């Protein structure tokens, strides 16, 4: 009528928020090299061969990676993995049934572990849409942005302080955690370089720890002080993989204590650092509260290459605020790791419509 | 225009823009068991969207009157500001949401009236 | 901009009573994107119900509302000693977003 | 469990300029939380100044080339802080004025338009008789 | 916010309950903010600060919403308004001894 | 009949397949490889019916979608339109040409349809 | 309801399957035997629709698709087409006299849209 | 035009009759337990766990235990998996290849076999309706109908004159045999109570024996006969099956001749009856014509526990009409046990369509 009756629109990029579980995509490599976990593969669904992605211009789209909901299924994938997955040969859980601590006991086989990539495909619609910003505080906007039907080549690690064989940050590192310089919150960092580790005790390499160290204090420089000295302190204490650094070295985990590496005093006004490693056989879980228990190594010494790409540790805290800035090596959350792999992305999804009130007034 | 490729105040170029997108609304132990399942649920799923779209009361594009008047009380558009620009999130949800609202109340008053002059009509 | 007009100014209720509280605007909003601000006496304002009618888990329900045409009639039910104060009805629609007229309930 | 902290009290000279603050309390930053800078005659309503969404110095036309708006992003030790500044302060600039925390990165519940969001919490404001 | 006495000596305990049976990120401090301990989701790491060896927390009671804290050879100088930091709801505790 | 006619070229094929289609209907252990096929198969034919459902002509074996087969390509005469129709070689040609047409004349009904949608405005 | 009444026949069945349709939405490991069973139910039930989307009503619950219910099979009293329905034995001649109706309908409305469709012509 | 033209209705619960084979709905506990033929588990189709049942109001509908069609595929299915099944070391089929006596010969190994339950599924369409009325009596009405899309909670027992394991009846027992008094049909009972029978030998209770023919006997006298006495008689005759009673004991099958137990008089107007068993090791087949072997017991005294729920028995057929009624046991067809499972069913299928002729005249 002389009313305004609206339109329908159809193929449209418009888009509406969802919250719901995606799935794992790795190769079903589950036929031929081995089902033994080797990081995605008991029954995961295979990666599309084609990735998808669009980019999408002059949209001023900001993300956050405290409420990403692609997170929350990426470490129930994990959990639900380690457990069909390598078995320790001590389970515990220490539960109220003053608490009843409960023991399971299984077999501890060993094999040679490697984390594969494993890209995160979306249902039918469920758009999910990648940051790729130069300046990502993690919880900043991004100029740049696009979008994708499943994720990127995303090469996740289970581990502590240091993110091994992971993703890359922006030029030098970049500051993404939830606060920058609050003396309450973990300090989410990744790196850029693929920083080698060769372990054998580990020998940490010492232009590029230096010149690791050097980028970060810049940045942190950067973020916070501007005619401000940043020094490194060593451990702050703890379990053992609080102090040392857990990392997949060929299936095991040797346990270096980090603190023969932060004592760096940089200023804004050479062979092999071998670090004293540790053999893995009985360590906490860090899957639950409890305890493992695992089959001996099939070497003495353990030979390994492993690139780290990452840096969440731990700070002092003091006033001490400007004068100097004190960190220290440890974090590695469970929680936090797992967050932090899958940090630029969100998921929308959506039907063929749209309007515009009009008084075309057209026959039905 | 593109595929969220414009930033702009809102009500109509997004009608306009939408008008060019669907205006070229085209584009144009070996080998698989989990895929295929995921391929059958997709279509499952469009189809049924597409039946659902099918028992609808408009089956027109991007300029559409069903019969829902979009009183006053929701009406406030002036003429010409019908249509000229819009992008909008926060705001685009709860626009959307009004829009489909609209919708399910457009097109069963379409079928309504198209229902209620089916049994009054009779037209010979 | 879009005068909005709040009314009435002042009214005088009991405390468990519903009463309506209407709001002039020259342009209607779909979906009321207009903010009640209750300013109470020895407060600042503050959200009750966010888009006019949607559910807000932070304020009770004893805010209701209705919306007809120019005007949008808070219906708040059971109003209770908290509730004796001057809302503000403020469209955060146009630019820029203009307050009403405000509502004193009273005894 | 987030509580806005506004600048104290100011008295300025007529035809000078202000710089009031905005203190967000369990904020993160301006990023995220962009702020809508509202003004109040003594008394009466409150009118709607500008914006500094996204880092952007804006305000209306009829405060455009007088009210510019900065808001230095701080977090941790401090919280973020919202400034203000309104050049050419005349007795008729008496006001009270006002800033608006809320988030930005929620982006399909109903808090915002087109800058104008839904002002959520406020600060304690700012009594300025400009003498 | 809970008022707890105290002598020095004694093997006291400071829980840190939520209200939700989970166990997240908490973060036991002084009053000046300083890092007790915490966890990693599943151990136990002592923070930076000067009861590193009286200060423990207990395993079982994390995914019972308890997040303690257990302090032997209590002291004076370890008599401090501790902050339980949980849910962003503090049951910051308070401990009196003299 | 399916292939059954021999004869010379433009309309006794629509009348065929006139009739043809005015009776279009005609009317451990067991299994998994002819399943994915049957499924990849209503996949295609059903990909293949939408974008036959998003047409401007809707209709079968007589149809005049907008288009105007210009006088560059229009030179049949009136009653040479309807007659007989075999033909290979020349029938690649004739539906290669059968297609173009198709396209242009559902994009011109969709255009105006779309266009008239826009300016009509029908109340 | 689904099966939730009783009475004597023709027309609150048009009624209460109009309200039913009106409310038409209501709204080593794991598994190998079901997903066959899933996708032959949609290939039948797809197969099923696509023999519905070539028909001539393609509308529900009050239709006038063209043949003629002729007066040998028209009794009906104006009023009388919409009372009440449920009835079985009776029923399925009802339901199969539904049918031959449907498949004339739709075929002389296939017949009248192609020969319109022949004939017309609409410019 | 001015004439009547009809109506197209869509989803509609109208029905057309159908005649098919429906498929068995067990869960696949193929995996975990064992294929050994644990009653359905070769390859069968799983149970959906959410049994869809919509009542029918206001229907009476008529339900025959004899002409059902569901009947039909289910010991087809049962034949087929006793085969593929629990093998006997003797097979014998006389066929005039007069006959020429077959043999096949094979192994026969012995597993604890117990009963699974076995729902009934139907392809695309195909609904099922349940009778849930209380008079019941086989080829007879139903006030209360129930349409279901599987059959219920069906856990059925190739077995003897009175039926293992099974559904009840309805508050008494129900006589729902084709004819209730001809002296030519199978009285057709299902018990209420599940009747446990213990056999060590077994131990047949007596106070729910003499309820249970009670319990029959008020019910025959109820169908026919006000004043009269109704006493059982002992067994009617013939192979070892018939004098005496097969079922499922732990996979075995006891057989004590039920004659000690049918010797009660009822008027109109206590520990355990021990009866004497036999070990089962060569029997004649139950499913054709020919005779079995199979592997001794692993146990010389041999403890089950088996609830008995059925009541088909023969009958002496006197007149001897109302003056006194006499009941022998016996039968247990395989063809009628079959019929007694599924007894309240029937399939019908349906596309969304009806009409109404009209003068609505649309435009197609
Ligand atoms: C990685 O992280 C761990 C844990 O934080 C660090 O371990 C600390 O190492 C320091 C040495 O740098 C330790 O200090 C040493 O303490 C020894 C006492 O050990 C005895 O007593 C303890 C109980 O207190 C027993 O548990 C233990 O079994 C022993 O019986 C001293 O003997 C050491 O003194 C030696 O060196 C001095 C140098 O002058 C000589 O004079 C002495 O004679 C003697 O030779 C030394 O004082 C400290 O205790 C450790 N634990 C902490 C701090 O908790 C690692 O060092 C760190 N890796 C690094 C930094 O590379
Ligand atoms: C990044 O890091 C910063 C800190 O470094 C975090 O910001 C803090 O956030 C918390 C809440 O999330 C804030 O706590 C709130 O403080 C308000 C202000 O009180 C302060 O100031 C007054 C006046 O000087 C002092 O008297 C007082 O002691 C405080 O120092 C309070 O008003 C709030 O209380 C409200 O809730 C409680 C709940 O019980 C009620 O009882 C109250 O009545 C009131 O309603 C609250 O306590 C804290 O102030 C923030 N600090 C800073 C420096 O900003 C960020 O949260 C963190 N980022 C993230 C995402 O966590
Ligand atoms: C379950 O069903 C079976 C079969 O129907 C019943 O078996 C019948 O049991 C009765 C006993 O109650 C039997 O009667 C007995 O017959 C014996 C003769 O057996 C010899 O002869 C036969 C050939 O006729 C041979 O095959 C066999 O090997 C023997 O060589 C008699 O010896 C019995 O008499 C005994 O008791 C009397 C009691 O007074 C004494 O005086 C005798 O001296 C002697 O001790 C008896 O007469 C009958 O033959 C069986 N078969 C039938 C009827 O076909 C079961 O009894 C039944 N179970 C019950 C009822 O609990
Ligand atoms: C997290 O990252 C985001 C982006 O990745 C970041 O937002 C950016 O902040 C900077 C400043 O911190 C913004 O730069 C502004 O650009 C405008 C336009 O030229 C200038 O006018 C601004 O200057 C104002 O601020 C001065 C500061 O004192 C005032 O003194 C002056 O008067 C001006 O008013 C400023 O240079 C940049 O635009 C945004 N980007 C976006 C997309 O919003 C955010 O700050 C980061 N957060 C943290 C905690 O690091």
């Amino acid at each position: 009528a002389e009313n305004l009756w609206v339109t329908v629109y159809y193929g449209v990029p418009v888009w509406k928020d969802a919250e719901t579980t995606l799935f794992c995509a790795s190769d079903a490599k589950a036929y031929e090299t081995e089902k033994h976990n080797v990081w995605a593969t008991h029954a995961c669904v295979p990666t599309d061969p084609n990735p998808q992605e669009i980019h999408l211009e002059n949209v001023t789209e900001e993300f956050n990676m405290w409420k990403n909901n692609m997170v929350e299924q990426m470490h129930t994938d994990i959990i639900s993995l380690w457990d069909q997955s390598l078995k320790p040969c001590v389970k515990l859980t220490p539960l109220c049934v003053n608490c009843n601590t409960s023991a399971i006991t299984q077999a501890c086989p060993k094999v040679s572990f490697e984390p594969i990539p494993i890209h995160y495909c979306a249902p039918a619609g469920f758009a999910i849409l990648k940051c790729k910003d130069k300046k990502f505080n993690g919880t900043g906007p991004c100029p740049s942005v696009s979008t994708v039907q499943c994720t990127h080549g995303i090469k996740p690690v289970v581990s502590t302080q240091l993110l091994l064989n992971g993703s890359l940050a922006e030029e030098e590192v970049m500051i993404r955690s939830e606060n920058i310089t609050n003396n309450a919150k973990n300090i989410l960092v990744q790196f850029n370089t693929p920083v080698q580790i060769n372990c054998t005790h580990c020998n940490v390499s010492k232009a590029t720890w230096n010149e690791t160290l050097g980028k970060v204090v810049k940045q942190l420089r950067k973020h916070f002080g501007n005619n401000t000295i940043i020094r490194f302190a060593n451990s702050s204490g703890g379990d053992l993989e609080v102090t040392t650094h857990s990392f997949n070295c060929g299936g095991e985990f040797f346990y270096c204590n980090t603190s023969g590496l932060f004592n760096s005093t940089w200023i804004s006004n050479n062979d092999s650092i071998t670090l004293p490693c540790r053999i893995k056989q009985i360590i906490n879980m860090w899957q639950r509260i409890g305890q493992a228990m695992y089959a001996p190594p099939i070497q003495g010494v353990i030979r390994c290459v492993s690139n780290i790409t990452g840096l969440i540790l731990t700070r002092d805290g003091g006033s001490t605020n400007s004068t100097t800035e004190t960190f220290r090596p440890g974090g590695g959350d469970m929680r936090d790791n797992w967050r932090s792999e899958l940090y630029k992305y969100k998921v929308v999804k959506i039907e063929p419509l749209g309007v515009a009130p009009t008084r075309c007034k057209r026959r039905v | 225009l593109g595929f969220l490729g414009a930033a702009g105040s809102t009500m109509g170029a997004a009608s306009m823009t939408l008008t060019v997108q669907a205006r070229n609304l085209l584009s144009g132990t070996v080998w698989g068991i989990k895929q295929l399942q995921a391929r059958v649920l997709a279509v499952e799923r469009y189809l049924r969207d597409q039946q659902l779209l099918g028992i609808w009361g408009c089956s027109g594009k991007l300029i559409c009157c069903t019969n829902v008047p979009w009183n006053s009380s929701w009406s406030n558009r002036n003429l010409s500001e019908i249509w000229d620009n819009m992008t909008w999130l926060q705001w685009d949800k709860e626009i959307s949401n009004y829009t489909q609202i609209i919708y399910g109340l457009l097109e069963e008053s379409q079928n309504q009236q198209e229902k209620n002059e089916q049994d009054l009509l009779a037209l010979d | 901009d879009i005068q909005m007009t709040q009314s009435p100014s002042t009214l005088s209720a009991s405390i468990g009573d519903t009463v309506r509280i209407s709001c002039r605007a020259s342009q209607s909003i779909t979906g009321n994107w207009v903010a009640w601000y209750q300013q109470r006496p020895g407060k600042a304002p503050r959200l009750l119900i966010y888009r006019g009618a949607a559910l807000l888990g932070g304020v009770p329900s004893r805010f209701s509302g209705s919306a007809a045409g120019t005007d949008f009639t808070l219906t708040i039910g059971n109003l209770q000693a908290e509730d004796f104060g001057t809302f503000y009805c403020q469209q955060y629609d146009t630019y820029p977003g203009t307050f009403g007229q405000g509502t004193k309930v009273e005894v | 469990q987030i509580h806005l902290v506004q600048s104290g009290t100011e008295v300025k000279k007529p035809g000078s300029s202000v710089t009031v603050s905005c203190k967000a309390y369990g904020v993160n930053t301006f990023g995220l939380y962009a702020v809508n800078w509202v003004r109040q005659a003594p008394g009466q309503s409150l009118e709607y100044i500008g914006q500094i969404w996204r880092w952007k110095s804006s305000a209306s036309h009829h405060f455009r080339g007088r009210v510019l708006i900065s808001a230095v992003d701080l977090t941790g030790s401090s919280p973020p802080i919202s400034s203000l500044e309104i050049k050419n302060l005349t007795s008729d600039d008496t006001a009270v004025y006002f800033c608006t925390t809320t988030s930005t990165y929620d982006k399909w519940s109903g808090l915002h338009h087109d800058g104008v969001m839904a002002f959520s919490s406020w600060g304690q404001g700012t009594l300025i008789s400009v003498s | 916010k809970k008022v707890v006495l105290g002598k020095k000596g004694d093997t006291v305990e400071l829980t840190c309950t939520a209200s939700q049976k989970k166990s997240i990120q908490f973060h036991w401090k002084n009053s000046n903010q300083i890092k007790i301990l915490g966890n990693q989701g599943s151990f136990l790491t002592k923070g930076p600060s000067k009861l590193n060896d009286r200060a423990d927390s207990r395993r079982s009671l994390w995914d019972q919403g308890n997040f303690p804290l257990i302090i032997k050879n209590l002291k004076i100088e370890d008599s401090d308004t501790y902050i339980c930091e949980v849910e962003d709801q503090k049951e910051e505790v308070q401990l009196l001894v003299f």
